[PDB]
RNA sequence: GAUGACUCCCAAGAGCUCUUAUCGACGGAGUCGUUUGGCACCUCGAUGUCGACUCAUCACAUCCUGGGGUUGAAGAAGGUCCCAAGGGUUCGGUUGUUCGCCGAUUCAAGUGGUACGUGAGUUGGGUUUAGAACGUCGUGAGACAGUUCGGUUCCUAUCUACCGUUGGUGUUAAAGGGAGAACUGCGAGGAGCCAACCCUAGUACGAGAGGACUGGGUUGGGCCAACCUAUGGUGUACCGGUUGUUAUGCCAAUAGCAGCGCCGGGCAGCUAAGUUGGUAUGGAAGAACUGCUGCUUAGCGGGAAAUCCUUCUCUAUACAAGUUCUCGGAACAGGUUUUAGAACAGAACUUCGAUAGGCGGGAGGUGGAAGCACCGCGAGGUGUGAAGCCAUCUCGUACUAAACGA
C-alpha cells in the first residue's frame, strides 16, 4: 500500500477517530459472504498541530463528535474556543511526520482512506468486570465429580522454601478488561460513502456498542 | 430491571399488592428503589383504565387485586385522566428516616386535591413527525 | 500483636468526611440534604 | 533542551562553589575517585560526615574518553527486571554509542559511599558530553587532576 | 463432534458396515464434516475387503455437526457416516483413494475443497 | 562423590583400503551433584509421605524447528560435531502408578532442578493405626521390608509475596495556587509456531530407481487478541399448549402453587461449536562457521527461529518529579443512567432537557385474541382476522423524576 491518500513517498498521515455503530453482512461480486462493521466519522477536525519547534512532538489533535457548553467543564470550553474550532465530543492526538501536517481547521473524512487497503483500529474494549480466571486467562478447572471448593479455581504457585513465597509476577484473578487493543494490519476497507462518511470493514473491530474507535495506519 | 432479592413469584404476588394498595389508598411511603419499580406497574394499570373494554379489563383481573380498585380504577383514573397522554405518577424522594439506612419515597398519582408537586397541565401529545439525520449543528463559539 | 501504629493507620482513612451542601426548609424547620421532600409550597 | 539539562541547580545550596572536571579522554577509574572525593567534599578542610557540602563537580565530553584494555566489548552492565527469568544485559559499546555520561554516572554512583546522602549528592553532579555547557555564568573553576601521573610505558 | 470413541456407519460398499472412530487427523476436538478419520471397524459381511477389529482411514461424509459453506448456508445431516481409503500402508500417491464401488447417502461437496475429489466423482449427487 | 551420568586422555583392533568417518580393548585423567549410597550438623513442646489434576519456572549436558563444519556427504534420506533455550514438546489400553510396555499420530513426542515444585489449592488410589482373611514364620501371644477388601483431610488470611481498583501526597508556577484535558515516553511487559500442497522443477545429482538446492504462491493445524451481524446454547418479569388443585357463585376469562409445575418457541444480553484478526518488515550489534587483508602485532565482512531497536500494551511519585492549551465561581459534590460497573472509578444527562420512566409508531418474538357470526349432538372446526399480545430495539412527545436561589 503506497502512492496514495495524500502524501510524499514515506511518511505516517494521520489517525481518525470514529464510533462502532454494529455489524451487518455484505457479499462480494464472486458470491460470498463477509462480515461488515460500519465506523461513523462524525465530522472530525484540526483543534491543535503539535511542533517540535514550540512544544516539541509533531501532532494533530483531531476532535471527533459534536458537544455543548452544558456538556464541557470550562478549562476546555476556554481551550475550543481560543482555538476557534467547532465542539466536538471528545479529542485526540496524534504524532505524524514533518510532513503531512494539517493547518488549524481543516475538517477530515472518509474520502481519506483510499479503498481497498488497509488500517489500524484502536478501540477501548468491552471489559466485563472483576472477572477471575478460567475466563481471564482460560486455565482449566479441576473435576466436577471428586474435588470440592475448587471446581471453578486455579492452582498454586511454584513455592517452598525456595522462591521463598516469592509468587513471581503470575496470573490471577482481577479486575476488568477495558482497555484499548489494536487489530494491526486490517484487510481491505470495502466501502467508504460521499457523503453519510461512513465506512465498512470487513469485521472484528474493538471497541464498545458506539462511542470508541480510533484508526490509522494510512 | 430490579429483582428486590425476591424469588420471581414472590416478587410479583408483591408489587400486585403494593400497586393495588397505592390504588386503594392515594399515596404510600416505601423503599425509593422499589418505588422506582412500581413506577411502572401503576402506570401499565392506568393504561388499562383509560382502554376500559372488556378484553383490558378482565386482564386487570389479573394485576390488581385485593379489593375494587379495578372499579375504582376504571372509574375515577380513567376519567380524571382520560387526556394525560404517559406520566401519571409522582415518585418523590423523602428519606423520611428507617432504622436500616433505607430510603423512603412517597409515591402517588398526579391531578388529586393535595398533591406533592403541584403538577403540569394534562396537555395532549403532539402527532409524529419523520425522523431525519442531518448531523449539521457545528454547535462553535 | 500489630499496635497503634497499624491500628491507627488503618481506621484512619476510613475518616468520615464532613457533608457537603445542606440545605434546611427556609420556614418549614427541617434540614436535609438536597433533592428531599421536607415541605410543600 | 536548556531547561532538561539545566537539572535541578534550584534545588541545592548553591553558595559554595562551582569546579569543572574535564576528562581529556583519558581513563574511567582515575577520573572517578577523583570525582567521587570532590563531589563528597572530602577534600575541603573543614568536613564533617553528617552533612553535603559536596561541591559542584562538572565532567565535560566523554564522547572523548579512554578506557584502556579490551574491557570495552566484555564487561557488559547487568539488571534484573524483577520478571522472573529476565536478566536485561548490555556491553560497554552498546552503552557508549547509546549515551556515554550514563556510563560514568553509575559507576561514580558505585563509588560513592553507600548511604543515603548517595543520592542527595548526585542532586549535585551535571554531565555534558560536548565540552559545551550552559553553566559558564556562574564562577566557574576547572579543576586540574593530581600532579600524580607517572605513567609506566610497555614494549 | 466426531471423535475418540464416536461410533459411525460405513456408507461405500466395502466390508464393513459399523465404524468406530479412534482420531482425527487434522483436528483437535473432534473433525468437522469432511476431513480424514481413523477408526476400527466394528462389524463386517464375512467375504468383504475389511475384516472386524483392523484400524482403516475414513473420509467423513454425513455429519449431525451443522456446517455451513462459504455462502452463509447451512447444512446438517441425519447421522454419522464415513466412507473408506486405503490406509497409508499404501504411499503418498494413493492419498486420498477409497476402496468400495459405489457409495449410496446424499453428500457435501465440501470433499472437492478438501481435495478428495476421488471419492467425489463417486458421488450420487453433491449436496 | 566411592558407585553414579557426562566429558576428556591414550590407542591395541574393527571399519575391504583406514587408527580416529565411525568406533574403539587395556589402562588413566576431570567436571556435576540426578541413581545407589556414607556421615547424623538444623527440625521430634511437629519440617504432612507416593501418584494424579491445576499452575508453571529455570538450566542446557538439545527431541523438532534455527543456523554451519565434516562424513565411508553423488542427490536424497541420514551420521557426527559446533553454535543456539525463541517457541514448542500428543493422545488413549492394563497397573495407583513415577518408570515402562503397548496402539494411533505429530515437526518432536527432550534430560534434570525447582523441599524427588505444587494438600492453610484439590484429589486420597497406594502406603504406616484399629476390622477381616490367604501363604509363610512363631511351639503361643503375634510378625511378614508377601497378598487382598474397607478404612473423617482441619483453618473466617495479620504480615511478606502477587493480581487488580482507588484516596491522599510531593512536583519551583501565582493565587493563594486550585484545576480540566492533550501528549512525549526515561523504562517495564507482550508477541516470536509448524506442517501439508503447488510452482519454479523431473531442473542440478544419479544408470534409472529415485530425486534436488532455493525463492515465490496456496491450503491447513496449534498458540494468542478481539467481535456476536449471522449459526448454535441459554434467555426465571415474554408468547402459546398443557396436567392436578384452590379461588373469583356458575359460563366466560384469569390468578396462586407444584424450587419457570411441565412442554414448543423465543429476541437484546452473554458465549463458541461461530466469526474475525496476528504469527512482520525494516535497522543495528553480532554465534560458531566462514573469507580476505595484514605482517606477525593486527584489519575488516558475511554470518543463526539468538540478543537489542521498529508494531502492540503500561507508564511523569520518570524525586533532574517533563511539555502544550485552557479555567478561574473554575474544578468538585448531589440526582437520572450507563456501551462502565463489587463501593470507589470512568462515560453519558442535570430543564434553552431526550438522562430513565410513561404514552403513541414501527421494527423484533409468539402464532390465529376475545366477543360475534356460521358448521356440526359433541369433542371440535371456519370466518370476522398476520388477528391478539409484548421481555427487547429503534423513532416521535417533557406527561413524570433529574435546575436552584444552602
Amino acid at each position: 500500500e503506497a502512492k496514495q491518500g495524500e502524501m510524499s513517498s514515506r511518511s505516517k498521515r494521520t489517525g481518525i477517530i470514529a464510533v462502532k455503530c454494529g455489524m451487518t453482512a455484505l457479499w462480494d461480486k464472486w458470491g460470498k459472504r463477509i462480515p461488515i462493521s460500519i465506523l461513523w466519522v462524525d465530522d472530525n477536525i484540526v483543534s491543535q498541530v503539535k511542533t517540535v519547534e514550540k512544544e516539541g512532538i509533531f501532532a494533530l489533535q483531531i476532535g471527533c463528535g459534536q458537544k455543548k457548553p452544558k456538556h464541557l467543564s470550562k478549562a476546555v470550553v476556554g481551550h475550543f474556543r481560543a482555538q476557534g474550532v467547532p465542539l466536538k465530543r471528545k479529542l485526540r492526538e496524534f504524532p505524524v511526520t514533518e510532513d503531512a501536517l494539517l493547518p488549524v481547521g481543516t475538517s477530515l473524512g472518509v474520502r481519506h482512506f483510499v479503498p481497498g487497503q488497509y488500517v489500524d483500529v484502536t478501540g477501548i474494549t468491552r471489559g466485563k468486570g472483576f472477572q477471575g480466571c478460567m475466563k481471564r486467562h482460560g486455565f482449566s478447572g479441576m473435576p466436577a465429580s471428586h474435588g470440592a471448593s475448587l471446581s471453578h479455581r486455579s492452582g498454586g504457585s511454584t513455592g517452598q522454601r525456595d522462591a521463598p513465597g516469592k509468587v513471581f509476577k503470575g496470573r490471577k484473578m482481577a479486575g476488568r478488561m477495558g482497555a484499548d487493543q489494536r487489530t494491526v494490519k486490517n484487510v481491505w476497507v470495502y466501502k467508504i460513502d460521499p457523503a453519510r462518511n461512513l465506512m465498512w470493514v470487513r469485521g472484528q473491530v474493538p471497541g464498545a456498542e458506539g462511542n470508541f474507535v480510533f484508526i490509522k495506519d494510512a | 430491571f430490579r429483582k428486590l432479592g425476591r424469588p420471581a413469584g414472590h416478587r410479583m404476588s408483591m408489587l400486585r399488592t403494593m400497586v393495588s394498595q397505592l390504588v386503594k389508598h392515594e399515596r404510600i411511603e416505601t423503599t425509593v428503589t422499589k418505588a422506582k419499580e412500581v413506577r411502572r406497574l401503576a402506570d401499565n394499570m392506568i393504561q388499562l383504565g383509560k382502554e376500559g373494554s372488556l378484553s383490558a379489563a378482565r386482564r386487570a383481573a389479573g394485576f390488581v387485586r385485593g379489593d375494587d380498585v379495578l372499579h375504582k380504577i376504571f372509574t375515577e383514573l380513567a376519567h380524571r385522566y382520560k387526556d394525560r397522554a404517559g406520566g401519571y405518577t409522582r415518585l418523590l424522594r423523602t428519606r423520611i428516616r428507617v432504622g436500616d439506612a433505607a430510603p423512603m419515597a412517597y409515591i402517588e398519582f398526579i391531578d388529586r386535591e393535595n398533591e406533592l408537586r403541584q403538577s403540569k397541565p394534562a396537555t395532549p401529545q403532539p402527532p409524529q413527525r419523520v425522523p431525519l439525520d442531518p448531523w449539521e449543528r457545528s454547535r462553535l463559539t | 500483636k500489630i499496635s497503634k501504629h497499624k491500628r491507627g493507620i488503618r481506621n484512619g482513612p476510613k475518616a468520615l468526611k464532613p457533608v457537603p451542601v445542606i440545605i434546611r426548609c427556609r420556614s418549614c424547620g427541617r434540614v436535609k440534604l438536597p433533592h428531599f421532600f421536607c415541605c410543600s409550597g | 533542551l536548556k531547561k532538561a539539562v539545566a537539572g535541578i541547580k534550584r534545588i541545592n545550596l548553591d553558595g559554595l562553589r562551582w569546579r569543572v572536571f574535564d576528562a581529556r579522554g583519558q581513563v574511567l577509574g582515575r577520573l572517578a575517585s577523583q570525582i567521587s572525593t570532590v563531589l563528597q567534599a572530602k577534600d575541603k578542610p573543614t568536613y564533617c560526615p553528617n552533612r553535603d557540602d559536596g561541591d559542584i563537580c562538572i565532567v565535560l565530553n566523554a564522547k572523548e574518553i579512554g578506557f584502556t584494555g579490551r574491557k570495552l566489548t566484555d564487561k557488559f552492565y547487568r539488571w534484573h527486571t524483577g520478571y522472573i527469568g529476565h536478566l536485561k544485559e548490555r556491553s560497554l559499546k552498546d552503552q557508549m554509542a547509546k549515551d556515554p555520561t550514563e556510563v560514568i554516572r553509575k559507576a561514580v554512583w558505585r563509588m560513592l559511599p553507600s548511604n543515603n546522602l548517595r543520592d542527595d549528592r548526585d542532586r549535585k553532579l551535571r554531565i555534558f558530553e560536548g565540552g559545551e555547557h550552559p553553566f559558564g555564568d556562574k564562577p566557574l573553576e576547572p579543576f586540574v587532576m593530581p600532579p600524580r601521573r607517572v605513567r609506566e610505558m610497555r614494549p | 463432534f466426531i471423535q475418540m470413541g464416536t461410533v459411525l456407519k460405513v456408507v461405500d460398499n466395502s466390508g464393513a458396515k459399523k465404524v468406530m472412530c479412534i482420531q482425527a487427523l487434522k483436528g483437535k476436538k473432534g473433525a468437522r464434516l469432511g476431513d480424514t478419520i481413523v477408526a476400527s471397524v466394528k462389524e463386517a459381511m464375512p467375504n468383504g475387503k475389511v475384516k472386524k477389529g483392523a484400524v482403516v482411514y475414513g473420509v467423513v461424509v454425513r455429519a449431525a455437526m451443522q456446517r455451513g459453506r462459504v455462502d452463509g448456508s447451512e447444512v446438517r445431516f441425519d447421522d454419522n457416516a464415513v466412507v473408506l481409503v486405503d490406509s497409508k500402508d499404501k504411499n503418498t500417491k494413493t492419498d486420498r483413494q477409497p476402496i468400495g464401488t459405489r457409495v449410496f447417502g446424499p453428500v457435501p461437496h465440501e470433499l472437492r475443497k478438501k481435495k478428495h475429489l476421488k471419492i467425489l466423482a463417486l458421488a450420487q449427487h453433491v449436496a
